[PDB]
């Protein structure tokens, strides 16, 4: 079985291995993030849509009036990719997001409203993926390169006895949230334990212990 | 002992301890302190352990829960607490930071919802305010948000950020590798300047997710590491790689993706394991990987082995063939370079390569390629037209499909994109079928550069150090001439003393000048220009010049005028010289289109219905004439221009770029080298038959840096060059087409068992003879990457053709006709002209602009700068008694601005002496030391 | 502890005062 536009010309094969498994679309990596970020899936786990559902539902502090979101699409783009290049202009297509202004009734507690305005607003205009991976930003086509980054956890990251003399090994831990302060345990020569909050001043690690309601007894009796 | 030395006893004490550490200064209160906790790690709205940060987190503490929260806990930072305790005197290891099971992949998508997710909180922040006074019905939901913020957010990180970069475009297998690119950098990462070795370094977990070699050389090495050729993305962002299932002793074909935290509690077989044609293992000791380390093991403890021998290497390095006989350094130069080879004139092939290159021609979308099987209907330069197969026809639907060639356009990197049709007219074509080459293919095969008969010897010094000496036939044929399509802009603008005008009328330029100017001003298409010769005519209005006398005087001797307005029109570059091959104008809304904006709107717009026209009568009327009406109110809509700016012409320049000594050439395997001589075809070493070589390389270079898969590579290349001359001679005499078919099943079969079979008995003489036409100019072999054509094979195919199997023949001097002695190596090898041509690069200035604060001379041949005579050249002068040199070189030459003046003048009337001078950037240092308060004069004034 | 930060001295400094009283600023007013 050869294809047409290889039975024209084939290439005379060494190598005795077979294969098993051939070799993948090579730009899965950037089509495939672009898709989740784009497409709207039923559930909060990606893109747009998880975005609007972790931080776009607002209360109105002490006001009890809510502005919350319903769906969002996505419209079409203004000029094409060749048209984008030509002219100067990022491909991008329209963000119109339907939202719910709920009013609530004075001293209503259990949840009565007043009325409700759905309405469908314009956020901005957001770039596309060309089918080959590629953004056209201002005419000019770009790449946007994937990131490997320390991974989200808590990392125990002992230096090597590069600090003080006799080499002694100093462990820590480190927690590393996506988002927030970084929370890193570690130890001195003198072997105690302290904390330290977003790399600020050191601090014995009990404190920390004291702030989440914990008494010495209880404390010796964790630990 | 930290509770010794704990200073607090209660929790409020604590609370306004961590305060006055994190906000000194600030008072602690009982409220704020609790409000500052209770933010830090415990709100969901500033804390935020993504589900992957809580999957890692519930792994290092040894939990069975894969789930949980955002936010941290009371048990989540004791327990943390408490293994670091256990790790301090238990059995505990510290974590690997560069393990890629540590390591997560953070792709377009994801950042692109973080920023996004930044603007919508940056936008809720004024919701919330403006909600601050609830009202009834006098606000919607409309006004309370701004589009601003989330806009702006969403450019910057697209436009104006570290990992959003302008895509290398000078190649299909650049693009491909710039796309699948992995980098350490940019905001959430770490810096070139301060990253550390042992991140930059190579770790046993890369195997098969990560490159080893493709990485750049430099600041940043081992930070910008390429994806490899299987590697995929977990749903966390963990690379994984495939493997074959291993059951008690057979391979199985089944493939599960292992993570590398996961890779390490299997032991591995390898790719170069052998398999008794049922699964099971030839020897009953393999080799295997289970810790970092490998070793031997029984072929009954196994549970995976590599899925191919490629998947290490990423696909630039998985190109060059015989790749694990080179080093690892000079490999890593080869993918580096190849990943910087230009277009050349026609795309040949790579008569040696390692059958990777349909994959990376086709899935870079530089190619057509038929997204149904048909029979080709139409074939042109600029288009295909397909007859779709009733098969995949739907039933609503005309079966008929329209490519559109991309013609001569301009690349990132101003090189040449054009897609050449690659089918023939009534041709049968199936899904996936290339229709039409992009740039650099040939046939669905990347085709970076040419494939030339190479001789290894010193000739006369011209390849001294890595120099190539080259024949003269090389640049007849034009096969290492480039197309190098470049903007120019002209634009327009609103000044104070008038707006600016693109009127033909240009003062003091003669009618020759203006010659390829129409009469709206703007030069035609198609026209040849030179360096210097006017592109745009443009003039700025002027007024209140202040004349000098003796030019008052002159001017009224003359009885001439003082022009009003001074010439700006756009010019070609000096050195530029190509054809004008495209015109663009942008008029403002407002302005009134000039002669040659009306022409190329009419064009355009004839151009619009012709193609939509086209469409319909290939071939659903409604919205033909629906999309004309889009399409014309387009094509004059009126452009949306910068503020000021009146109206902009873009021209397109089409230079040739054919080849000169400077230019840099390079093979795949890391030899690099700069043109020196181009030779004529009678100085060049000749063999028997008279043919000369198109290059000689110097083999002093070969054995210093272990580059040996050259060497190979040129064997194998002259073996497959052999076989097409074969088949070359059996074409010229029309011999039959039994002689042809038996041959080249012969040259397919060649030995060893190889797991390519062909067949040309399923081959009807027709296509038994497109395929000898296709290889009349050579036999194409693939020699995959650590799996590639063993040395015997290449002495066979050797004698297949009626060469040698030492890979050497006696060649003779065209200067002398002399045998040389000793026979010297010559083969086929595959040269790459990078994009580091000497037309580019030279550069001279004797005087120009000047910069602004320091009166010194401007950066490099974009500003027509001057060089950088640096502190260490002042030390050369000064170890040297090269006193004036040096004086000349930082007073008169940069900064002294009379002295300068003053040495131009002397050297015009021949009198090479100057007055030094004091420099004018040491009186910038004195007022700016005096601008602080110190005081410091020069004494004895 | 101590801080450079002109702000956070000004806030310290400012808020020793406590805010007001109702019918405070009337008799401040008065006194003017």
């Amino acid at each position: 079985v050869y294809s047409y536009t290889e039975k024209k010309r084939i290439r005379k094969d060494f190598g005795k291995r077979p294969q098993v498994l051939d070799v993948p679309y090579l730009l899965s990596i950037q089509l495939d993030s672009f898709q989740k970020f784009i497409e709207q899936d039923p559930e909060g786990q990606y893109g747009l849509e998880a975005a609007f559902r972790s931080v776009f539902p607002i209360q109105s502090y002490s006001g009890n009036s809510e502005l919350q979101y319903v769906s969002y699409r996505l419209g079409e783009p203004v000029f094409d990719v060749q048209e984008c290049q030509i002219r100067g202009v990022t491909y991008s297509a329209p963000l119109r997001v339907k939202l719910r202004l709920v009013i609530y009734e004075r001293e209503a507690p259990e949840g009565t409203v007043k009325d409700i305005k759905e309405q469908e607003v314009y956020m901005g205009e957001i770039p596309l993926m060309t089918d080959n991976g590629t953004f056209v930003i201002n005419g000019t086509e770009r790449v946007i390169v994937s990131q490997l980054h320390r991974s989200p956890g808590v990392f125990f990251d002992s230096d090597k006895g590069k600090t003080h003399s006799s080499g002694k090994v100093l462990y820590n831990a480190r927690i590393i949230p996506y988002r927030g302060s970084w929370l890193d345990f570690e130890f001195d020569p003198k072997d105690n334990l302290f904390v330290r909050i977003d790399r600020r001043r050191k601090l014995p690690a009990t404190i920390i212990l004291r702030a989440l309601n914990y008494t010495t007894e209880q404390i010796l009796d964790l630990f | 002992e930290t509770l010794r030395v704990d200073p607090t006893n209660d929790r409020l004490s604590a609370l306004v301890e961590i305060y006055r550490m994190m906000r000194p200064g600030e008072p602690p209160t009982r409220e704020a302190a609790e409000s500052l906790f209770e933010n830090l790690f415990f709100s969901e709205d500033r804390y935020d352990l993504s589900a992957v940060g809580r999957m890692k987190f519930n792994r290092s503490l040894l939990r069975e829960e894969i789930e949980g929260s955002g936010i941290l806990s009371k048990d989540d930072i004791i327990d943390v607490m408490k293994k670091l305790i256990d790790i301090r005197n238990g059995k505990g290891e510290v974590d690997d930071i560069d393990h890629l099971g540590n390591r997560r992949i953070r792709s377009v998508g994801e950042m692109a919802e973080n920023q996004f997710r930044v603007g919508l909180v940056r936008v809720e922040r004024a919701v919330k305010e403006r909600l601050s006074l609830g009202d009834l019905d006098t606000l919607m939901p409309q006004d309370m948000i701004n589009a601003k913020p989330i806009s702006a957010a969403v450019k910057e990180f697209f436009g104006s950020s570290q990992l959003s970069q302008f895509m290398d475009q000078n190649n299909p297998l650049s693009e491909i590798t710039h796309k699948r690119r992995i980098s350490a950098l940019g905001p959430g990462g770490l810096t070139r300047e301060r990253a550390g070795f042992e991140v930059r370094d190579v770790h046993p977990t890369h195997y098969g997710r990560v490159c080893p070699i493709e990485t750049p050389e430099g600041p940043n090495i081992g930070l910008i590491n390429s994806l490899s050729v299987y590697a995929q993305t977990n749903e966390y962002g963990f690379l994984e790689t495939p493997y074959r299932k291993v059951t008690d002793g057979v391979v199985t074909d089944e493939i599960h993706y292992l993570s590398a935290i996961e890779e390490g509690n299997y032991v591995i077989a390898q790719a170069n394991s052998n398999l008794d044609e049922e699964g099971h293992f030839v020897e009953d000791l393999v080799t295997c990987r289970s810790k970092g380390e490998s070793s031997l093991f029984s072929r009954d403890q196994v549970d995976y082995m590599d899925v191919s021998t490629q998947q290490v290497v990423s696909v630039g390095a998985s190109l060059i063939p015989f790749l694990e006989h080179d080093d690892a350094n000079r490999a890593l130069m080869g993918a580096n370079m190849q990943r910087q080879a230009v277009p050349t004139l026609r795309a040949d092939k790579p008569l040696v390569g390692t059958g990777m290159e349909r994959a990376v021609a086709v899935d870079s979308g530089v190619t057509a390629v038929a997204k149904r099987g048909g029979v080709v209907q139409y074939v042109d330069a600029s288009r295909i037209v397909i007859k779709v197969n009733e098969d995949e026809m739907y039933p609503g639907e005309a079966g008929i499909d329209i490519y559109n060639l991309t013609k001569y356009t301009r690349s990132n990197q101003n090189t040449c994109i054009n897609q050449m049709p690659c089918v023939s007219l009534g041709e049968p074509v199936e899904r996936g079928d290339v229709l039409a080459d992009g740039p650099s293919t040939d046939l669905g095969e990347l085709a970076l550069g040419q494939n030339m008969r190479v001789a290894f010897m010193p000739w006369n010094g011209y390849n001294f150090e890595d120099s190539i000496l080259v024949s003269e036939r090389v640049v007849q044929e034009d096969r290492f001439t480039t197309i190098h399509i470049q903007e120019l802009a002209c634009v327009s603008r609103d000044t104070k003393l008038g707006p600016e005008e693109i009127t033909a009328d240009i003062p003091n330029v003669g009618e020759a000048a203006l010659s390829k100017l129409d009469e709206s001003g703007i030069v035609y298409i198609g026209a040849e220009v030179t360096g210097g010769d006017i592109l745009v005519g443009k003039v700025t209005p002027k007024g209140e010049t202040q004349l000098t006398p003796e030019e008052k005087l002159l001017r009224a001797i003359f009885g001439e005028k003082a022009s009003d307005v001074k010439d700006s029109s756009l010019r070609v570059p000096n050195g530029v010289s190509g054809t004008v091959i495209d015109v663009q104008v942008f008029t403002r809304d407002g302005v009134e289109k000039d002669k040659r904006a009306l022409e190329i709107e009419e064009m355009q717009l004839k151009q619009a219905k012709k193609d939509l026209s086209e469409e319909l009568q290939i071939l659903l009327k409604h919205e033909f004439e629906k999309k004309l009406e889009a399409k014309r109110r387009k094509i004059t809509q009126g452009d949306d221009l910068a503020p000021g700016v009146l109206k902009i012409v873009k021209v397109y320049l089409a230079v040739k770029r054919r080849i000169q000594p400077g230019d840099k050439m390079a093979g795949r395997h890391g030899n690099k080298g700069v043109i020196s001589k181009i030779n004529p075809i009678e100085d060049m070493p000749y063999d028997e038959n008279g043919t000369p070589v198109d290059i000689v390389l110097n083999p002093l270079g070969v054995p210093s840096r272990m580059n040996i898969g050259q060497i190979l590579e040129t064997h194998l290349g002259m073996a497959a060059k052999g076989i097409g001359d074969k088949i070359n001679a059996m074409l010229k005499q029309q011999q039959e087409v039994a002689k042809l078919r038996e041959f080249i099943q012969r040259a397919y079969d060649l030995g060893a068992d190889v797991r390519q079979k062909v067949d040309l008995s399923t081959f009807s003489d027709e296509e038994v003879m497109r395929l000898a036409e296709n290889l009349r100019k050579g036999m194409p072999i693939a020699t995959p990457v650590f799996d590639g054509a063993k040395e015997a094979e290449i002495k066979e195919l050797l004698k297949l053709g009626d060469l040698p199997t030492s890979g050497q023949i006696r060649l003779y001097d065209g200067r002398t006709g002399e045998q040389f002695e000793r026979p010297v190596t010559v083969g086929y090898m595959y040269m790459l002209k990078l994009n580091h041509l000497v037309d580019d690069k030279m550069h001279a200035r004797s005087t120009g602009s000047y910069s602004l604060v320091t009166q010194q001379p401007l950066g490099g041949k974009a500003q027509f700068g001057g060089q950088r005579f640096g502190e260490m050249e002042v030390w050369a002068l000064e170890a040297y008694g090269a006193a004036y040199t040096l004086q000349e070189m930082l007073t008169v030459k940069s900064d002294d601005v009379n002295g300068r003046t003053k040495m131009y003048k002397n050297i015009v009337d021949g009198n090479h002496q100057m007055e030094p001078g004091m420099p004018e950037s040491f009186n910038v240092l004195l007022k700016e030391i005096r601008s602080l308060g110190i005081n410091i004069e020069l004494e004895d004034e | 502890g101590r801080t450079t930060d002109p702000v956070r001295m000004y806030m310290r400094e400012m808020g020793t005062v406590e805010l007001l009283t109702r019918e405070g600023e009337i008799d401040i007013a008065k006194r003017i």
